[PDB]
């Protein structure tokens, strides 16, 4: 590769160059050389933009260059175009888009966060990133970008209140485990980061969410079931979700499921089932159908709990919890 | 708004391996790792008959932290694409087990080669070809803002046609915190008891100054000694091997450069590639240097 020199270019001309090269790539009816040329140019411009924002091993980023670039990026709609056309970009440029996007997104003038403001005017960016999970070539980079978006509450809210959020229940069970894992990470972050927002989402969408969530707890995928059961326990024990939790632990069919998951072949699964089961029983205001199930299996539960993972030896919380549940269930009187 | 929605069809005339257990017929165990929890199998990819490697770990024997650590490897390996970094082809759950499929390297690892034949260490020309490939890989990994953290002979694989690949991506660690590169990092490599002898003093002395990419450069040197002698320095030595950590002449100067106490004094992988040591120099020179090794071509149920 013949080592030519690099000519310096303004942020404005770089944005312009990329805009024109992206337009070429979107077209089908161009020669292989014209497509190749545009491929090389997109790649080189993206490297140039990245270097303005992160600097190099020798130079740190300078604020004037950064501010010109962000401005130009917002005015051109290229933040939208690069996400929309992500599939058309080379392997390393796709990673460059993610890095550029993430850096702009963290940009903060005073208390304000201008990129968040911009994505609120341009919300399909979020939905294009989410849809990216369905395409193996762009999924990981979309995931990285989306996970940085949802750090900001307004952007988290847009996704949580959409129809498209429920697509996650498909994505987390995808047979390519690297992408399924990535998607479950974003899904868990959404439900756990902005706890007030998440509590409101769960109260307002209770029935649809837990209907979908119930399916995850029946998954033929071992990790889906293990992870989902764990997240469930962490969600119900959170003080922000008290209202949701009291609804959940009042339904007979949920107790049935937890009781069954206590008899799963997986030691891990039955332990994470315990974390949810314990809450149904600790509850002082148990409904009749709940109270009926505990009295029906009173002797069996006492016996089961006495011999339940006894080799789990220095978890003092688990031991005391088991003691408490046995007392509670023993103290159940039939009126 | 683009005109490439015919992409599904645009290619698929070729890629990925099917992410399904049934597609693989397990043959021999070729290796073992992850604290004895991973079995490395040679396999036949049924749809092509082609040979591949299947890495299998029982997730039931893994803590939550161990599962997180493992999912990190899958993330990092899909970010990397380089001629000297081992490609990953598929990753899926075959239930209760994580299966990770990579291409099969028919000469195994540099450590395998040492054990099967070169027990007294490899010839010097071979070491130059091998360590050049490792260095190209490390250069790429370092430019990406990562540290490897487990460069050793068993993490260097050699294919049927003499290509060298760095493996061992499970231990890779990002120095990118809060969207920015950090000059030093402080994480003690989890589940790396055994990798200790290849570790630089500044990675080992936890709670002190911390480390960067030049720690990998020290591991290159230890690996050079491992490849020359057939044994790693400080083997069988107690944990406080710390204290002691505190052939052509070009080879010697190569090794002595990697092994400098001061990491700031150590050269980067890119400038190390310009070192005199590699002047003696790839996919037709190595198979021959590896001669005569031949590769093969209680309670009753609830009532409701
Ligand atoms: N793609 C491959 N082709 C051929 N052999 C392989 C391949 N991957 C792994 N092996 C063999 O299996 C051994 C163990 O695999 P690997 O080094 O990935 O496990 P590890 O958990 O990193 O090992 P340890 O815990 O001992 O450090 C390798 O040293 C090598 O001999």
């Amino acid at each position: 590769p013949f080592p030519f020199g690099k000519s310096h270019k303004s942020p404005a001309d770089i944005v312009k160059n990329l805009k024109e090269s992206m337009a070429v790539l979107e077209k089908q009816d161009i020669s292989d050389k014209k497509a190749e040329k545009a491929t090389e140019e997109v790649s080189k411009n993206l490297v140039a933009m990245k270097e303005i924002l992160y600097g190099t091993n020798e130079k740190e980023p300078q604020t004037e260059a950064v501010a010109q670039l962000a401005q130009e990026l917002y005015n051109s709609g290229l933040l939208s175009t690069l996400v929309a056309d992500l599939q058309l970009i080379d392997f390393e440029g796709k990673k460059d888009v993610a890095q550029i996007f993430n850096n702009i997104l963290r940009r903060q003038i005073g208390t304000r966060t201008p990129t968040v403001e911009y994505i609120c005017t341009q919300q399909n960016i979020l939905f294009m990133l989410l849809k990216g999970y369905e395409s193996p070539e762009i999924a990981l980079n979309c995931g990285i970008m989306l996970r940085e978006c949802i750090r900001h509450e307004p952007l988290a809210k847009i996704i949580l209140w959409s129809e498209q959020f429920y697509d996650f229940f498909r994505y987390v069970e995808m047979s390519t485990f690297d992408i399924a894992s990535d998607a479950f990470a974003t899904f868990k972050d959404l439900l756990t980061r902005h706890k007030l927002l998440s509590a409101e989402f769960l109260e307002q969408h209770y029935d649809r969410f837990f209907s979908e969530y119930e399916k995850l707890l029946h998954s033929e995928n071992y990790v889906t079931k293990r992870q989902s059961l764990k997240l469930l326990g962490e969600l119900l024990l959170d003080r922000h979700n008290f209202t949701i939790m009291t609804k959940y632990i009042s339904k007979p069919e949920n107790l049935k499921l937890m009781m069954n998951l206590l008899r799963d072949k997986s030691r891990n699964i039955q332990f994470e089932a315990f974390h949810v089961f314990k809450v149904f029983v600790a509850n002082p205001n148990k409904t009749q159908p709940i109270l009926d199930i505990l009295l029906k299996n009173q002797a069996k539960l006492i016996e089961f709990l006495s011999k339940f993972q006894n080799d789990r030896t220095e978890d003092e919380q688990f031991n005391d919890e088991k003691t408490y549940l046995v007392k509670q269930i023993r103290d159940l009187k039939r009126p | 708004a683009h005109h490439h929605h015919h992409h599904m069809e645009n290619l698929y005339f070729q890629s990925s391996f099917l992410p399904e257990g049934g597609c693989y017929e397990l043959l021999t165990v070729i290796g073992k790792g992850f604290e004895d929890l991973m079995t490395v199998n040679l396999a036949r990819y049924k749809p092509t008959g082609e040979y591949v490697t299947v890495r299998r770990i029982n997730l039931e024997a893994c803590s939550n932290e161990m599962v997180t650590f493992l999912q990190g490897e899958l993330h990092v390996s899909k970010l990397f694409n380089h001629p000297n970094i081992v490609p990953y082809r598929a990753t899926f759950i075959a239930d209760n087990e994580l299966w990770v499929v990579t291409s099969f390297m028919a000469y195994g690892s540099a450590k395998d080669l040492i054990c099967t034949h070169f027990m007294d260490g490899m010839n010097e020309l071979a070491i130059a070809y091998i360590l050049q490939g490792v260095l190209k890989a490390l250069d790429y990994i370092h430019h990406m803002g990562y540290v490897h953290r487990s460069v050793k002979a068993s993490h260097i694989l050699i294919s049927v046609d003499g290509k060298v690949y760095l493996s061992g991506l499970r231990s890779n660690l990002s120095m990118i915190s809060h969207g920015q590169r950090q000059r030093v990092v402080h994480d003690f490599p989890k589940y790396s008891v055994k990798v200790l002898p290849w570790l630089s003093p500044e990675v080992l002395q936890q709670n002190l100054q911390g480390y960067d990419a030049k720690s990998d450069i020290y591991s290159v040197g230890i690996t050079a000694c491992e490849l020359a002698n057939g044994h790693v320095p400080f083997k069988d030595m107690p944990a406080t091997q710390m204290l002691l950590e505190k052939f052509s002449p070009h080879f010697h100067h190569f090794v002595e450069q990697c092994l400098q106490r001061n990491p700031d004094a150590r050269p980067s992988a890119s400038t190390l590639l310009n070192h005199s040591f590699f002047k003696q120099i790839a996919s037709e020179a190595l198979p021959e240097l590896l001669r005569p090794v031949t590769p093969i071509t209680e309670v009753d149920d609830w009532e409701f």
